[PDB]
């Protein structure tokens, strides 16, 4: 998949490819988060 | 002098977070301004350390010499690598990408923040 | 790998010797000084721990009247052992004598 | 921010009494009888529950 | 004087004045305080328990972050019994049957569809907003489901709040038990707080009668001194000086500063262990007994192996 992105205030999952506008496809809001997968992260518990 | 049991329960834990605001045309500059962050597909520096779009995983951790963020100049091709530069071990927390006050930027700022422990260590006052 | 060096006082002299037990702190080195100093041929039984930082004890065993400091510091450790067993043996008999009051009682 | 599972001082689970104390305040004790009846009764226990901002439900209003 | 043996198998003995769940309070009559301290200090650092030491974390989306979460699982007491199983070995991350234990918590929260009409509480509101202790699924790994009963594997308390999550947040970790003292961290400390006191004797060096008697009897803890009726006067007797917190107030007092002579009983202690809940009292005592008695085996070993003679 694409890389989903968040934005700040209607939170809609945009997928952002390299070559657009940085813009939320719903309301238009700029400031954009990026979204948690899984993958493996080793903690100690110390 | 204070107990070590209770250091090691949680006595005055904290945390501190770095936040780097990357820009690409306000830092890097040489020409024609098409620095967009990416990844050319098959690059060794950046293998299962980075994600698919260049910026670092959320919740990766990061020492002194892991790559930070790469980024690809879209004319020819020539994807760049910058790596991470600081002493402390750090985790990657969120990663906000920012446009410019239309809505009209192109992916090339972005700000990433980063949590540190530090904990009570030797040499910390109070 | 092992853990237990012996310092003498000048290659020679055998009744001061300073044991240094690795990996020890006050809770063996002060029931040990507290043993050997029960013995009427010790001059001197004292113990330190070198640096908090590290984690051996130096025992100093001084022994009068022509003895080495290997008896003292041996009797030392086989006559708490011989406490800790009889304080097991006295702990696991009222430990037992209590749950068989506290069962057999009213139920 | 979230109360800790052990006392710092001695490491009593004190971990567990966050929500059956809020339950007996919200039930009208007084403190000084909300923490005898949970069994803290060392100064550094009690000090652990009763001086504790909970400040995640402040916290979590600000939640996607 | 030397060590007389029959003179400590004679005057020593255990009186265990409370002992349930969790808690225990007894005696060691005629023991001097470098072994009593050696008792108390094995209980505190020595005796080993398993605590949790690795975490394997996926979509920690959670406020509770990926470090404290780490930590605060750390803390949690585990009720294996430290004895069936062994150090693990350095430098070996991925375990096996005898050293390593694994848990897995997996929590996601979702909003609840039923029940929700124009009301604010949050267990109405939301599935799983409260991640407790007792979502830990034990993943058992090897053959430990045949040493182990179904349900002794497990968290302790079963009601300790870990994080407090919200629609969308999600929890997906797995632990790593592992074997330790309480001196590597304090984590790993199987007792509350294990400690000791002298017993007190409070003597009366004159009748005191009347009115400083029930002045006297509120000098000391509720429960010292009773103040009953002889013969028209009021005076004034100690009762269980066990209870005296030791605190000095009748030695502000002018009048009572001479019919009093507050000292205490020289080896006459009183611990108190309080366990976590790993192992009960009882054998938390007899394993901190037990691991002196090692500390003077190795060394008596040691000296074997360096003469030969
Ligand atoms: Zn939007
Ligand atoms: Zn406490």
């Amino acid at each position: 998949q694409p890389m989903i992105y968040i934005c700040g205030e209607c939170h809609t999952e945009n997928e952002i490819k390299s070559r657009d506008p940085i813009r939320c496809r719903e309301c238009g809001y700029r400031i954009m988060y990026k979204k948690r997968t899984k993958r493996l992260v080793v903690f100690d518990a110390r | 002098i204070v107990n070590k049991a209770s250091w090691e329960r949680g006595f005055a834990h904290g945390s501190v977070y770095k936040s780097e605001f990357i820009d690409l045309s306000e830092k890097i500059k040489q020409g024609d301004s098409s620095l967009v962050f990416g990844i050319k597909p098959g690059d060794p520096r950046v293998l299962q350390k980075l994600d698919d779009d260049g910026l670092p995983f959320i919740g990766a951790k990061l020492q002194y010499g892991d790559p930070y963020y790469s980024y690809l100049n879209l004319n020819t091709g020539e994807s760049f690598v910058m790596y991470y530069k600081s002493k402390e071990n750090c985790v990657v927390d969120n990663i906000k990408v920012c446009s410019n006050d239309t809505g009209s930027g192109k992916f090339k700022c972005v700000c990433i923040t980063m949590r540190v422990p530090r904990n009570p260590t030797i040499g910390d006052k109070f | 790998k092992t853990a237990l060096e012996m310092v003498q006082a000048a290659g020679t002299d055998r009744h001061c010797v300073t044991f240094v037990l690795h990996e020890e702190d006050h809770t063996l080195g002060n029931s040990l000084r507290y043993m050997i100093m029960k013995n009427p041929e010790v001059e001197f039984c004292g113990y330190t721990t070198t640096h908090p930082s590290e984690s051996k004890i130096n025992l100093r065993i001084q022994t009068r009247g022509t003895l080495p400091a290997v008896e003292p510091f041996q009797r030392g450790l086989n006559e708490l052992m011989n406490v800790c067993q009889h304080v097991l043996d006295k702990f696991e008999a009222s430990i037992k004598d209590y749950k068989d009051q506290k069962a057999s009682r009213n139920e | 921010m979230i109360i800790p599972v052990r006392c710092f001082t001695c490491g009593k689970i004190v971990g567990n009494k966050w929500e059956a104390y809020l339950g007996l305040l919200q039930a009208e004790y007084t403190e000084g009888d909300a923490l005898d009846a949970l069994g803290l009764k060392r100064y550094c226990c009690r000090r652990m529950l009763l001086a504790h901002v909970d400040l995640i439900e402040k916290l979590l209003n600000y939640a996607p | 004087d030397a060590w007389d043996q029959d003179r400590f198998e004679k005057n020593f003995r255990v009186d265990v004045v409370h002992m349930d769940e969790n808690s225990l309070e007894f005696d060691m009559v005629g023991i001097d305080a470098a072994i009593a301290n050696a008792f108390r200090r094995i209980l505190l650092a020595e005796v080993p328990t398993m605590a949790v030491e690795k975490v394997l974390v996926y979509n920690n989306t959670s406020i509770v972050q990926d470090e404290i979460l780490a930590h605060r699982l750390g803390l949690i007491p585990i009720h294996a019994d430290p004895r069936l199983f062994e150090y693990r070995n350095q430098g070996d991350e991925e375990g096996t049957e005898i050293d390593t234990l694994q848990f897995r918590l997996q929590v996601r929260c979702t909003r609840n569809p039923h029940a929700a009409k124009d009301s604010s509480d949050p267990n109405e509101l939301y599935v799983n907003h409260k991640v407790y202790t007792r979502h830990m699924t034990w993943i058992p790994l090897g053959n430990q489901a045949d040493l182990f009963p179904e349900g002794t594997i497990r968290p302790v308390h079963d009601d300790i709040l870990i994080a407090q999550l919200r629609p969308g947040q999600e929890i997906d970790l797995l632990m790593h038990c592992v074997k330790g003292i309480g001196k590597d961290h304090a984590k790993f400390s199987p007792v509350a707080t294990a400690s000791y006191r002298l017993l007190p004797d409070i003597t009366l060096l004159e009748p005191v009668e009347g009115e400083a008697a029930e002045e006297l009897s509120r000098c000391f803890s509720p429960g010292v001194i009773e103040v009953q009726e002889v013969q028209g006067k009021k005076v004034a007797r100690v009762a269980n000086p066990r209870l005296d917190t030791f605190s000095r107030e009748i030695f502000r007092n002018e009048k009572l500063k001479k019919v009093v002579r507050l000292a205490r009983v020289r080896d006459h202690y009183i611990f108190s262990v309080e366990s976590t809940g790993v192992l009960p009292p009882d054998v938390l005592v007899s394993e901190a007994i037990k691991v002196l008695m090692g500390k003077c085996r190795r060394f008596l070993d040691e000296l074997d192996a360096v003469q030969m003679d």
